[PDB]
């Protein structure tokens, strides 16, 4: 490809794998009320502190 | 997903400052030589556990921190990508080389870079004057970097990717920072 090309290509494989770490969190954020049901912790725990 | 807390930071600078060795030397202990420059945008990974008052014993207290470690670019041509990724990140490790003067004069520039696009106008930044074991080639004195970081409110270290100086310390400072955040929010 032009390099162009080639540059969008390794920010994309970037992408995809910053895509594939946010379902594996999104899935453990998903599971943390079986064991913390503490709303607050589960706040920290999740990130959305962050958003307040 | 073995851990507890995702922390997202972001490494930022001008070209060539050891933005991309840095992190290399904290999460894998390795250091190449020769100047790979990043395309664009790029991230490494750190398994770690956060213990804000030292040790503990046979009861564990540690936070397991899963570290995702954000890596710009530092050339112009990729600063609407790089920009478009500072209002994501926690907290920043703000970079300049040690051996130029004009990466260390641009640092004020970054500064307000963040200050516009970051989740806060007061994120949390760690100053970090790398290439310190190049003290021959060395263009910028300490105490200038101190006085600038002392300005800022923050914390400044100088850093060696090539053998390791200090990173961890100023990643972990930057760690203590947000998880301190957290706390008081
Ligand atoms: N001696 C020494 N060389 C270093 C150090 N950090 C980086 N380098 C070297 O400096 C060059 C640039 O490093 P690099 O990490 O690629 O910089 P960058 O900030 O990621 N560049 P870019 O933003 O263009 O991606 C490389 O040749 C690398 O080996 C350091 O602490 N000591
Ligand atoms: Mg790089």
């Amino acid at each position: 490809g032009s390099p162009e090309f080639e540059e969008q290509e390794a920010i994309m494989k970037v992408l995809q794998r910053d895509a594939a770490l946010k379902r594996a969190e999104e899935e453990r954020v998903r599971h943390l009320p079986e064991k913390i049901k503490d709303d607050q912790q589960l706040k920290n725990m999740s990130g959305q502190w962050f958003y307040e | 997903g073995d851990y507890d807390y995702l922390i997202k930071f972001l490494a930022l600078g001008d070209s060539g400052v050891g933005k991309t060795s840095v992190l290399y030397q904290y999460t894998d202990g390795k250091f190449n030589s020769k100047f790979i420059t990043t395309v664009g945008i790029d991230f490494r990974e750190k398994r770690v556990v956060y213990r804000a008052n030292g040790p503990d014993g046979a009861v564990g207290r540690g936070q397991r921190i899963h570290l995702q470690l954000w890596d710009t670019a530092g050339l112009e041509r990729f600063r609407s990508l790089t920009t478009a990724f500072f209002r994501d990140a926690m907290g920043f490790l703000l970079l300049f080389d040690l051996t130029n003067e004009q990466s260390f004069l641009n640092v004020r520039n970054w500064i307000s870079q963040l200050q516009m696009h970051a989740y806060s106008e007061n994120p949390d930044i760690v100053l970090c004057g790398n290439k310190s074991d190049l003290e021959d080639q060395r263009a910028v004195k300490e105490e200038e970097a101190r006085e600038l970081a002392e300005k800022y409110g923050i914390p400044y270290f100088e850093t060696s990717a090539a053998n390791g100086t200090n990173i961890s310390h100023a990643i972990e400072m930057l760690l203590d920072l947000i998880m301190k955040r957290m706390e008081r929010s």
